[PDB]
């Protein structure tokens, strides 16, 4: 019998990701030239659109640990929210990532 | 005077690429300018200057192996077609030429829109980009299950089981192309039993939930009806048989739908009727191209199991047909023309048919994020089955993202998570 | 399961006959099996009642000669289809099953619609024996002309070609069916100016006179505003290419011609993509059973110059399909099925493509007087080509009423004729 | 004070035209690639859109002496219709000439 | 960055040329950047991609003679724009540039709109061939006097100065531009005042006449209740001041027009606001181009009479784009872009201003057929002024088709006709 | 007779005070008499009397310095102009004068409108004082940022800078003027996401928040379309560019804002193409008369950073002619005429153009209360930058309401805050 | 990162003001000839429109310590409701002024 459990969007169905699984997925969005991002909520249900950006998106820093260093000092901080990360391409102007990183 | 092999085509020509039969003893100039002629203009005559009315056969390709077969490309001037009318556009050139009794048989293979046709035509009521921002998805395709039985569930039953896929983590159910309103289930019992399904999982989830609600109807003012209660409802998505309706009601409801808000699942129940024999027919791809057109959000592409990769390159050439900007001419994949869609959005693709989780993988990295994955039994039912399909994909997408090669590692990444799945492991 | 040969079918069952051709291998049991479930029902499966919801295959019929084929009758349940949708009929039967992989190719020959599912539709919104009382036309077979160019004549030289052709003794002129509204001749100029010639003819003629004014359209409200203006003309008479469009639009127009009194002239553009193959597709014939369900006063059926016996045979089992209350099974005209109309009324049978009127006897012949000729270059003209045509046909009725063999002293009768009409004369 | 007369379009404000000025505006017609027709009916007013075609229009004969034969053979076996010369421009797709060039 | 010299425009890009005037010390290309950039794009940026929604001036052209002066020849691509609105092209355009603070002075002096662009507007709502067609009048100018006095007249004394022109032998009479309703006179009165006069004069002259009835109003509202009540009473022209009504307005109007078959008369009231100094504001042709895209039937071109050579050139440029299906590049004549309007039907050029019998050879010789000559006193009034000016077009007609040379013979032809008609006389 | 310096204007009258620049050699008293017959008068004479409708010069004012100009006062009756139109009032004054030919240029520098006539008008849908009262914003200048780019964001994505803008401290987001409905951005994904923008801003702040949702169309009917979806989304406020759509597009406009509580910001793009040259076109202040009578909320005034200080007091002067309701005549300020505004509201005054935080306290002591100050980056983005403004908008108020003053203790104020703001801080 | 805060219109982005801050822009208001008044309310959100007259506007003391006496006994007789001063402008029937002077 499943069990009635709230969810996030991607990865949400998979155990949380390691920090060194959150910077896989990071260098994935850098290497294919997508721009990583980093925001942050309150609360999470059906009805929210937007959360809140964290700082602003790094447009080109070649390695994914500063984007990491960006969600554990999120994290840090907002430890009473939950918080993902986001991958924009500027090309097509669209948002081709959006995973739940750290939930409360 | 049909047949000119010097002409080049303008980019405002309409052009198509007919697979061509001619009966025996027929020479194949003679056939092509028959395929033209037929297909365009066929004492006023001189009150009128026929020659830019007519199409003509620009080019005449044998083809290598194949019996009594040839490629002929026809050009029509922009001005033959009205605007904004997949069903004008269709009538001047299939009205009337497979019917032509020097030819034995004909197959419309390929149809180069241009720019300056294309910008008469909405196009899809949303497209990709727009769809997910709505539904607030990205980096992955997304999930559909079918619901079973096809006929003969109450309206509420229909409900109980909508309501159990969803909550599992599939994103969007799906009405049968044959389920509109019957004496079993009335089309006003169901729309009202799902919004009640859908409202339960997506509070459960926290996750934007749909349901295909077929709107295809008997009339334009039904189908109408059937849409403006969906959207009370405050569904985010509806569904139509394109081909079975037509293409003036699909018209008018994919018009509907963009000045509502609502997402356009389009169904292609009867193409094989047309689209299937090598020698005779309409091609997919130009349904599809027609479909882009007159417009939808989803169309059901196919799916790519079992199937040789020839097969697949031809539905990978369409399926970009339906999502890219631009898609150059190319052969080994079906393509004839360079197709340049001027901005028009794309439709995602929906890949159905005797697919389970052990395909994941193949799914993924053969379609990429943008498309619907649409499965339809778990041991355990509904929910587990629904939970068992979401964890796989998320498990193939995370492990693609990490640079593993879902063709190899495919059974060891679903291996891996039906480690700490017991729904995806009772799935194996 | 599937195959139950002992099934006898209720009045109430829609029936089907498909010609299949199964993959090699595949023995006629199977195959026969998978048409009826793949067009039909193909935890929950045990909440519903799945006996009383599917297809059967109730009988296999070899075919003589031959190869690989033969004849599926397939039994649907009344309550599977939605009441006046030809759309939720077609979509029910042939939305799936000719793309089953078993199958090698799939046509559907012939469909038996039970007297308890025609009551829920319409029909022709007039019919033969109304069409004739407003037209006040008694006695013999209506006459039409096509106007020629097809494209590219201004609104007012179109007129002027209308004027002349029906002031000669047609009943009818005809827009082609690629004519909708385009830069060389907008929609409502047409209309207008085809209104002018007509009053001019028929006052000058003191006989109502008619032209199928194409309301073809890219949306439904576009269709019905085409229709209303042609109303509001006073145009008896307006024409729909029912399979470009599609069946909800038609359905949607049969509906208004009814409710305005407006005579439906119905084109079939597009049909040889599905109709003309032998192993593969629809015969034209059911989608003519749907064309009287949804509703058309006329039908374009082909022809009967220069074919084989068999053609013509099929042709004419089809065409009382159309315009009788009650058609005997009759396989050696291609009748699958005994068809009880119930009342529905018939459908005036539009004979076009390449007669002149040295064919006047044989049609005659041939269709009787429940049949509209359309014909369409006489050496003095338009209205000289028409009284020539106009002369020849009341010739012919006249010889006929008589007692005289058409077939036999066609070319006398005609010949008779061309003796004191300078016109017939002219055109031998 | 001017009188109140019926009138018959291009031309109508001129002297009626003598065989010999039918037949420069014929030439002209020709000389502009022009499809000359002739065409007759029993009245004229505002409301009359559609004359009737005297035989058919003449195809490319480059002189105008066949044209005038055909509207002298009209007026006389037409005494009591008025006729008139018109001209196409099967380019443009439109008329380019319509003038009254016989009244009973 | 905004000044690329190598980039070549495509097909599809929408171009503009402005005559630049920089602020002392700006050079040349720092003046060309800033008019494509404050025309166009001028942590979010890297979000797009900001290369493909830039203008950019592909070519700088000095300009002999001139201090201090060149054009400037941007390109803009297709998607800036919305489809169907000139008041979008004209925002993104004109909007902003014009106020830059390192331009002393800025005037935009042609546009070059893409085919790809102009298949998204309507167009005319009929256009000169349809409108010869409808009001039956061909192989000449047509003939339109305006009332006088302009304001003041109450309704019924307006319609009897109409009634006396219109029974003169003009064509049309015309509404002043000022006269919309007031309280010397109400809208309503004059509409129905005026198709009195229509009716009267149409049944003793028998010719269709027509009087450009003005709707321009306070809001749209009110100007479709105008055009309504035109429509009611079977008029079959009115008129609009586009430019102080807006294109907004006249868009709307423009499309119930073609709706409505009504023929749009459009006023230039206030054009030299913006059209008249050399260094500044926009040319004319610009204006009309969008007119034409908006739409009307017929549109104010100015007179010729008493201008240079020159000035009478570039009006000459701007009627064939007003009018012509393809205009080639010519500067001699102010065309600064090849112009195709791919069908787009062309607007009646309307000359008037200071225009009497004498000029009346040259009229016909500068425009040809295809204008309205508008004039506006006679000694003897009204309608005698009006035969005269009938009389006198119609022997310039017969003079030119029998190959007289109108400007060395037309005081001939004119004197000629005033010997057997003593109106025209009677205005020498 | 055109020229009367004894006529004395009645307070029922409208008066045109224009800078005329006559060609070389024609006395000032012929020009100013020219200029006012070809603005209004210009055997059916003698039935009206033309006394009462002629405009007539009042005065001649000779311009010390300026080479061959002077100012002509023209005075024109009530009853020559519409109830409730400006489109006529333009039509009326400034439709034709522009091109007479004696005159080199001409410029209307401002319009006395009676009060009589301003009473036929509605003026603004709300005005300055109900506007706070609807909007809770009391004792301050309102705060907006325009997002950028301009261009080429998607929906959401430009809903996602609406959102940090506004939660930072700003009233108002802003459209541009050239963002209407395109291939990149549809309008009604950006009404939707935009409202969703504006909800969760305007819960976390508790304060309520705009966005200024440009509904400029190509139709009346689609811009009437797009406000309805704003009040369907309850968004308080819209927006509209006047001078590209048109005076009756725009009085449509206003009207529905009035009817349906709505706020109405009106953008003045290509205003500059008229209102810039000093020698020819029509003053932004008679625009903006118009404007307000027509009817608006807010409109742009300009900036008067970088400027003169004789720029300054135009900029001033007309800003009160939107504000106050009586204006007293003032040259050093540009106002020609006493303008009484008999209780029409108020318009707010909308600075923006090149505007940042240092700026802030000179804005404040030149606008005071009554303005938006309309900014549009951050070291640390949008949320932060919009802080930064807000808090050193509210230090400049506090300092103002103290007694300190602004123009010399600015800098101070403004570094006293960035002490305890760091996002202030940042800022400098 | 702004942090995401309650605010409450003019004056809400500076230090709440000392008394003596209170007393100035009172005295400001009647230097201008404006009447003051004060106000309170449980909460304070967007939605909500009207707050609650705290006694009687005061309609021309010359100082502005008897308001802000009314400010502090407001503030001790309900410490858990939120407190503004606000001016009218008789003249132009508008309010002028309207700023948080105590919140909880
Ligand atoms: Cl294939
Ligand atoms: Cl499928
Ligand atoms: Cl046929
Ligand atoms: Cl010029
Ligand atoms: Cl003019
Ligand atoms: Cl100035
Ligand atoms: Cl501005």
């Amino acid at each position: 019998t499943l069990p009635k459990e709230r969810r996030y969007e991607t990865f949400s169905y998979l155990p949380p990701l390691s920090d060194a699984q959150i910077a896989r997925q990071i260098q994935y969005a850098i290497d294919q030239g997508y721009h990583p991002c980093v925001e942050f909520n309150e609360t999470s249900n059906a009805e929210i659109r937007y959360w809140t950006m964290w700082k602003l998106p790094l447009f080109n820093c070649t390695n994914a640990q500063d984007v990491l260093n960006e969600v554990q000092q999120c994290r840090s901080e907002y430890p009473n929210c939950f918080i993902r990360v986001v991958a924009f391409d500027n090309i097509k102007q669209c948002q081709v990532m959006s995973f739940i990183v750290y939930k409360p | 005077t049909y047949y000119t092999p010097d002409y080049t085509p303008k980019d405002t020509d309409i052009l198509a690429a007919f697979r061509v039969t001619p009966q025996p003893g027929v020479p194949f100039e003679e056939a092509a300018a028959a395929v033209a002629a037929e297909s365009s203009t066929g004492w006023t005559d001189l009150l009128t200057d026929l020659d830019r009315y007519k199409g003509c056969c620009y080019d005449i390709e044998p083809l290598p192996g194949e019996d009594n077969q040839f490629i002929a490309y026809i050009a029509y001037p922009l001005d033959l077609f009205e605007e904004g009318s997949v069903t004008n556009m269709l009538t001047s050139i299939v009205g009337n030429v497979f019917g032509f009794k020097a030819l034995k048989a004909l197959r419309l293979e390929d149809l180069r829109i241009p720019v300056a046709y294309l910008k008469t035509f909405q196009g899809p009521p949303h497209g990709i980009q727009v769809e997910r921002d709505k539904l607030n998805k990205y980096g992955r395709p997304l999930l559909g299950c079918t619901i079973k039985p096809k006929l003969g569930l109450s309206a509420k039953n229909y409900g109980r089981a909508v309501y159990e896929c969803l909550r599992g983590g599939l994103d969007f159910t799906k009405d049968d192309e044959n389920i509109n309103s019957q004496p079993f289930q009335r089309w006003r019992d169901r729309f009202l039993f799902v919004a009640d399904a859908i409202h339960k999982a997506q509070a459960e989830t926290g996750e934007i939930k749909g349901h295909y609600l077929n709107v295809t109807a008997p009339t334009c003012e039904e189908m109408l009806k059937r849409a403006e209660f969906a959207k009370e409802l405050e569904m985010p998505i509806i569904m139509h048989d394109f081909l079975t309706a037509g293409f003036t009601a699909n018209t008018t409801l994919s018009k509907w739908c963009r000045d509502n808000g609502m997402l356009l699942h389009i169904h292609r129940a009867m193409h094989a009727v047309m689209d299937r024999q090598k020698n005779h027919g309409i091609h997919f791809r130009v349904l599809a191209k027609c479909l882009r057109m007159s417009g939808g959000d989803h169309i059901h592409t196919g799916t790519v199991v079992g199937k040789l990769e020839g097969d697949k390159a031809v539905t990978l050439g369409f399926v970009d047909l339906l999502r890219e900007n631009y898609i150059e001419q190319d052969r080994s994949r079906g393509i004839y023309f360079t197709q340049d869609w001027a901005s028009m959005p794309g439709v995602m693709a929906v890949a159905s048919g005797g697919i389970h989780v052990w395909h994941m993988p193949a799914l993924v990295d053969i379609f990429g994020d943008d498309a619907v994955l649409q499965f339809g039994g778990h041991p355990w039912g509904n929910a587990p089955g629904a939970t068992a399909n979401r964890v796989a994909l998320e498990a193939c997408i995370q492990a693609r993202n990490e640079g593993r090669d879902l063709m190899r590692e495919g059974g060891d990444i679903i291996r891996e998570a039906a480690r700490w799945s017991p729904e995806l492991a009772a799935a194996c």
